[PDB]
DNA sequence: ATCAATATCCACCTGCAGATTCTACCAAAAGTGTATTTGGAAACTGCTCCATCAAAAGGCATGTTCAGCTGAACCAGCTGAACATGCCTTTTGATGGAGCAGTTTCCAAATACACTTTTGGTAGAATCTGCAGGTGGATATTGAT
DNA sequence: ATCAATATCCACCTGCAGATTCTACCAAAAGTGTATTTGGAAACTGCTCAACCAAAAGGCATGTTCAGCTGGTTCAGCTGAACATGCCTTTTGATGGAGCAGTTTCCAAATACACTTTTGGTAGAATCTGCAGGTGGATATTGAT
């Protein structure tokens, strides 16, 4: 019978990896299209330095990971361990995100 | 003899306000309130201006600086209102020469 | 020697141009400053004060004041989504808040 | 490909960055509200990107708007010149 | 038997009232002398204008009543009426207010 | 006999600014919490307003100073002058 | 025509006086420039740059490598309760974050 | 013949880490983050002064406001260390005239 | 507490991908001497600030009571972590030509500056009226029945 | 439903503190004319970007299993919300000198600004070496028992 770890335990030999290392978790393609078609909607025919794709791709995971780090602490303020979309909400609200 | 002199935009803001609700007045704290209000969008704009002119090696402010920082800084159609205005006012400003 | 017309008259505004454009010189913002940014400038402070009075004209008409006093200035803005964005971070003195209460503790409606 | 759009920004890819956050779990509808708050922050950035592009009668985006454009929102950013 | 409402009623009608008005709710004096001691431990002998010590003043409450709208959010989040120190810690802590 | 003197910023008074806060119920052990947390807000405020009257070799502090120690915390307030 | 001097080796600093006194004069910070405040703010940034560098040299070799990398930067930082402050919300290109992971949820 | 001409701090910087940690280098990126981060340091200190002298109604940018301003933004210890050295350098400049 | 099955370190080799050093030259740092503003020392002065009383009253410090609240188990779905298998978007390597970012040069038009000259702005004095308090009445709510 | 003790809305009145207007002095806003410099626009060029095929390959989709997570239910302290009571800290004139924030005037002193003379910093080319990548074993981490 095949070997096997219980929840949770991979998860955090995840994150002990991905926050050992600093190499960038987004796919680079995909993104740039997303960019491309959001300056479409401004912009007709606009070209992109790969260097300003990168610089995107780094202030979009920074600020998802300090979110991401607020919810969870928002999670475990409600005897939670499982961040939920109102957690979001909540991090968003009291910094003023108000989109 | 002595006598200072103190600057204010309030008659300009009384003259605003009669011709918007001209059965109307304002107290004087509010005065000073639109007073502070004025004086912190001056800093914005110029400041917003003034970085944007250096990032291309520019020394000159003109109207396509402001028109730029304000589409940054107000959102849609404020925006939209207010750079119409602008170009209004400088279209007749060069007219009446 | 023609006959003294100021700018703002000229601009069709209100707002002292020739002031602004002393403030621009003074203040360290460019080395020199063209004719039309104070036209431009004037016109966009006017407008926005124009809205600001207007909303707070009708905040005084909702409580019967025919003086705007501050807190009428602070439900203006707080009332009103792009204002509230643009001073989101703007303490109003004598402001005060918005009657906001939130909707689950006010009391319960089998009663 | 199944939206044209940040559907292709995959549920693993979400989770590998809730993981650098310290996530041990999460619901499945947290992918798509993340999603939008992605879109938003993007929107903004690059509109203000383009804008200053637009000011320099340019038609390429650099590095330096982002950064200017990510400046004026309080996330300065570090490495990619100025 | 005196007449007596339950808890809560009165708290709404304070919450009413003075959301309504605009007044100081902090005494001037004590506040005079907090500033003055704390200035007294930086520099000797300062004095203070009294438009100053109001501006404190009006900066001060708006600070605690953004701070507690954000608390009571956290509270109610984890199912809760009750404010509690760990609220006001999460909401400073999400804020960046890292004392 | 006086009380160390943060005490004048009386539990009422803390009450009266929670309820303007929507907050209906108060555990006992806030207040502390919040003078502390009033004490730091103060203290940050006040060393700045006071950097800027040393600079000007001044002995009376102004609204000024004030107006923009708070900017400068990003608290900007209106109606002082400036 | 005495034998060409620089300010940095007569203030004893490392860092361009000279070229911070041309940033200042070019940029519309003031009309004019006083002798004294580019060798201060000079001295300023050569402190800052030193406390910087040496706490990312210790977090250097407590990875036994002998190149500083952008990680050992944000670590050096982020440990450090002032430059935290000070750089509360800048962010780090590769930076990374801290390994801290909350105490509750961390196993049995 | 073309050929501009693109300044940094990147030499300097490179003094300093040799003199702190000798047997020590630093690559390209790395030493790009310190460049950007002087850049930052220095737009903000200077900033700060210039709005505190034209309070003051001052024309001039003394090692005062420098110092004031140093005093501002940087928190305890760090502007202790960082207004001694400033102090120093001025007071050896001044010295060796 | 020990075996089983993975995970990740401890350690080494190689060579190569950036990283350090060498050579050149020119653009900025620095020196010299003139011209120009500016910080500070001292004199004037009257506006505003700390300290004291004084009498009162309105908030608050203490004490008493109980009603919803807080935490705390128990458990019935239930849905969200892990793996297999397998299919495929993304990635790495090429290719190469097209557009334009960036540099250089020239000149009408834009704009600073010095002198002059009228006048809109602002401070203090003189109205004047809108709302802060006060009185009475009339609904409109809580809460025991 | 009923119904009685408080709270709040609303009509009306009053008068005085602050809003509004009037009248004066002048620093600042326009007008002429002249000197300065700079932004638009055209030419050029080689650095960078969009397109784009081939392959390989590591990542993502779908489906399956089942483990423990979460919200509904309920229950025994509990403690923090309202009142009553007394009291003492804070409010609001009034005084009333002390000191210092302006304000001006003078004068050494710090610093722009034109010109001249080097030389430190950076762009390209020539060496260099620390760790990316790969691998071989030696222990650390949990699941089932």
């Amino acid at each position: 019978k095949p070997h096997r770890y219980r929840p949770g335990t991979v998860a955090l030999r995840e994150i002990r990896r991905y926050q050992k290392s600093t190499e960038l978790l987004i796919r680079k393609l995909p993104f740039q299209r997303l960019v491309r078609e959001i300056a479409q909607d401004f912009k007709t025919d606009l070209r992109f330095q790969s260097s300003a794709v990168m610089a995107l791709q780094e202030a979009c995971e920074a600020y998802l990971v300090g979110l991401f780090e607020d919810t969870n602490l928002c999670a475990i303020h409600a005897k939670r361990v499982t961040i939920m979309p109102k957690d979001i909400q909540l991090a968003r609200r009291i910094r003023g995100e108000r989109a | 003899r002595k006598r200072s002199r103190k600057e204010s935009y309030s008659i300009y803001v009384y003259k605003v306000l009669k011709q918007v609700h001209p059965d109307t007045g304002i107290s004087s704290k509010a005065m000073g309130i639109m007073n502070s209000f004025v004086n912190d969008i001056f800093e914005r704009i110029a400041g917003e201006a003034s970085r944007l002119a250096h990032y291309n090696k520019r020394s000159t402010i003109t109207s396509r600086e402001i028109q730029t920082a304000v589409r940054l800084l107000l959102p849609g159609e404020l925006a939209k209102h207010a750079v119409s205005e602008g170009t209004k006012a400088v279209t007749k400003y060069t007219s009446a020469k | 020697r023609a006959k003294a017309k100021t700018r703002s008259s000229r601009a069709g505004l209100q707002f002292p141009v020739g002031r602004v454009h002393r403030l621009l010189r003074k203040g360290n913002y460019s080395e020199r400053v063209g004719a039309g940014a104070p036209v431009y400038l004037a016109a966009v402070l006017e407008y926005l004060t124009a809205e600001i009075l207007e909303l707070a004209g009708n905040a005084a008409r909702d409580n019967k004041k025919t003086r705007i006093i501050p807190r009428h200035l602070q439900l203006a803005i707080r009332n009103d989504e792009e204002l509230n964005k643009l001073l989101g971070r703007v303490t109003i003195a004598q402001g005060g808040v918005l009657p906001n209460i939130q909707a689950v503790l006010l009391p319960k409606k089998t009663e | 490909v199944l939206r044209d759009n940040i559907q292709g920004i995959t549920k693993p890819a979400i989770r590998r960055l809730a993981r650098r956050g310290g996530v041990k779990r999460i619901s499945g509808l947290i992918y798509e509200e993340t999603r939008g708050v992605l879109k938003v922050f993007l929107e903004n950035v690059i509109r203000d990107a383009v804008t200053y592009t637009e000011h320099a009668k340019r038609k390429t985006v650099t590095a330096m708007d982002v950064v200017y454009a990510l400046k004026r929102q309080g996330r300065t950013l570090y490495g990619f010149g100025g």
